[PDB]
RNA sequence: CCCCGAGGGGCUCUCGCUUCUGGCGCCAAGCGCCCGGCCGCGCGCCGGCCGGGCGCGACCCGCUCCGGGGACAGUGCCAGGU
RNA sequence: CGAGAGAGGGGCCCGUGCCUUGGAAAGCGUCGCGGUUCCGGCGGCGUCCGGUGAGCUCUCGCUGGCCCUUGAAAAUCCGGG
RNA sequence: AACAUGGGUCAGUCGGUCCUGAGAGAUGGGCGAGCGCCGUUCCGAAGGGACGGGCGAUGGCCUCCGUUGCCCUCGGCCGAUCGAAAGGGAGUCGGGUUCAGAUCCCCGAAUCCGGAGUGGCGGAGAUGGGCGCCGCGAGGCGUCCAGUGCGGUAACGCGACC
């Protein structure tokens, strides 16, 4: 991300109400790769990122 | 729905993840436009907070059967109509020359519309019977009105809408009606249904005018405090007090 | 060629043969299709074996 | 029924008219300002437009400046009965519109010329 | 667990049970109720031929979209200090 | 470079270079004759064979180095499910 | 290069127009005595579109195709508009010609897009497999059944391939 030096993460999830996807940018947790499952929500249980 | 070998099920299972939620209809949740939601909120505040005493004797109105009873009493007293005053008083014109009937000549009873009229005849108690629209745009036209009436003994009553006093002429509302005399045999009639009014909304004026209302607390934190009450309640005795 | 260019080329220049192929790479025509699979048939076989595995307790 | 698949609530799609003006809001038709004459006002005759018509078998008329190809073309096939193969135009520094025309190859510049009043 | 007779009642949590894989997921399946046109009958909601609706599948009820503060931020006018 | 080295047998991408279609009739350089003037006038013979290169300029491609800088967007057109 | 009188600038293919950048700037809303200013998805009922089903109204030849209104059914308004002769932006080259104009005029040889919804022509779809009978044969008679491409193990090819 120019002007900062912690790198973005682009994702993409499956949009659970219609046929698409939408892609975010969070901020990249140390340690994570490409070909990572993210998980987020109430229930994911702790993993990095 | 007949054996076919290869007709198959398919089943669905919703839930996170599995397969995307299926469109449902949805009222609770949409963006509704502005003056719904003006609506929405106006209709809502009423019971959120308290109405004075005179804006909630306007929500003990009528039984449905017996305004029905005094709308199809009125129906054979509405004034005359568009169509109808034009041919009454053409013929009467032509009765002229028959020297039995012209513009002045006897009207039985009828109606009394506006809320001048039907003041100024309450006011000289020349009134039997006054009916009300309970939904007037600024209540102050009829806020004072019943206590009116609860001065002068004269019998009213509070329907539900204000379109149905304006069926009751070819306009479209009318705040107020009133029958000041009825035909003779129609009269006993009436004075069934003026006692069944009068019993309601006179003779209990002390607890009208000291009514409140409103004040109605959101079912949210009804059952928001319904929790604390049912453990309050629960585990009460709780110390070996 | 010029992406306005494929407005007159013929069709079959401007794909491979293959089904699910001419958006690809060479590296994606061959490994990515191939993955498409040996992801997809595994996968799907391992959960009616789970399936199977939640039915027995 | 369906009354609902979407939060999002949407402007009714209402039913809209056509005007069914009680008076004409003007009078009446405003005739062609350019009929054919003002489309072609008058033909050129210079050294460097003779050789034209005598090498080219083309034509060189003078248009008024809001005219198009497709009208000169028109205009000037019904004037002179003459079919016209192209015709392409410049806008001279004075501001007239010289337009070439390129005559159909079946008839002869020379004839036609001094069939028009030009040398 | 309190209960059992092999049926199950009363009591607490529960849940949409989506985790080894840089895949796959839409524009409904099924069932239930309804009837429209054709032939074999002219008794046709009889069979066989053609073509569609609703209901369930996706529960009901409701006063604010859901959360966060809150009679304080704040704005308006005066008042002292800087 | 055991996630397949070398080794053979292939597929594609670019393709301005060369062949031919354009095409010698055109262009050019020479010898000449008329129109002798205006001629896109008409006749001839030619436009041949090799080399060179750390040269220069474009252009095409492979591979690197740099950053606490990471390097425009849409109109448009297209592939698959 | 002055003075006076005459003449000269030819484009689907060369650029502008087309789009967006840093920005600029409208109505919803707001502030403002006020000309106006603030603001660009923020306080907005922001889609005038359509494959298609049904009904009507039609035009031919309402054969069966074309047009319109009505009824559904489907859609993110996910923000008017302008902003680049150097960015992105499909398609023209050689010879010849003038007192001045050439990728424009002339000669020759190509191109891109849009048209033909009366398919203009040919080619592909795709033209058979199994059957019993007159036949050396050939095909034949009637049956039925399949036909929204082919080839290579692969990269991918062949002229198109709903």
């Amino acid at each position: 991300d120019p002007g900062r030096g912690a790198p973005l993460a682009k994702v993409v999830f499956r949009d659970p109400y219609r046929f698409k996807k939408r892609t975010e940018l969070f901020i990249a947790a140390e340690g994570i790769h490409t070909g990572q499952f993210v998980y987020c929500g109430k229930k994911a249980q702790l993993n990095i990122g | 729905k007949v054996v076919n070998p290869l007709f198959e099920k398919r089943p669905k299972n919703f839930g996170i993840g599995q397969d995307i939620q299926p469109k449902r209809d949805l009222t609770r949740f949409v963006k509704w436009p502005r003056y719904i939601r003006l609506q929405r909120q106006r209709a809502i505040l009423y019971k959120r907070l308290k109405v004075p005493p005179a804006i909630n004797q306007f929500t003990q109105a009528l039984d449905r059967q017996t305004a029905t009873q005094l709308l199809k009493l009125a129906h054979k007293y509405r004034p005359e109509t568009k169509q109808e005053k034009k041919q009454r008083l053409l013929a009467r014109a032509e009765k002229k020359a028959a020297g039995k009937g012209d513009v002045p000549t006897k009207r039985p009873p009828v109606l009394r519309a506006g809320v001048n009229t039907v003041t100024t005849l309450v006011e000289n108690k020349k009134a039997q019977l006054v009916v009300i629209a309970h939904d007037v745009d600024p209540i102050e036209l009829v806020v004072f009105l019943p206590a009116l009436c609860r001065k002068m003994g004269v019998p009213y009553c509070i329907i539900k809408g204000k379109a149905r006093l304006g069926r009751l002429v070819h306009r479209k509302t009318c705040t107020t009606v009133a029958f000041t005399q009825v035909n003779s045999e129609d009269k006993g009639a009436l004075a069934k249904l003026v006692e069944a009014i009068r019993t309601n909304y006179n003779d209990r004026y002390d607890e009208i005018r000291r009514h409140w209302g409103g004040n109605v607390l959101g079912p949210k934190s009804v059952a928001r405090i319904a929790k604390l009450e049912k453990a309050k309640a629960k585990e009460l005795a709780t110390k070996l007090g | 060629v010029r992406p306005k260019v494929l407005m007159r080329l013929s069709k079959t220049k401007k794909h491979v043969s293959r089904a699910y192929g001419g958006s690809m790479c060479a590296k994606c025509v061959r490994d990515r299709i191939k993955r498409a699979f040996l992801i997809e048939e595994q996968k799907i076989v391992v959960k009616v074996l789970k399936a199977q595995a939640q039915s027995q307790k | 029924k369906k009354i609902r698949t979407s939060p999002t609530f949407r402007r009714p799609k209402t039913l809209r008219l056509r005007r069914q003006p009680k008076y004409p809001r003007k009078s009446a038709p405003r005739r062609n300002k350019l009929d054919h004459y003002a489309i072609i006002k008058f033909p050129l005759t210079t050294e460097s437009a003779m050789k034209k018509i005598e090498d080219n078998n083309t034509l060189v008329f003078i248009v008024d400046v809001k005219a198009n190809k497709h009208q000169i073309k028109q205009a000037v096939k019904k004037l002179y009965d003459i079919d016209v193969a192209k015709v392409n135009t410049l806008i001279r520094p004075d501001g007239e519109k010289k337009a070439y025309v390129r005559l159909a190859p079946d008839y002869d510049a020379l004839d036609v010329a001094n069939k028009i009043g030009i040398i």
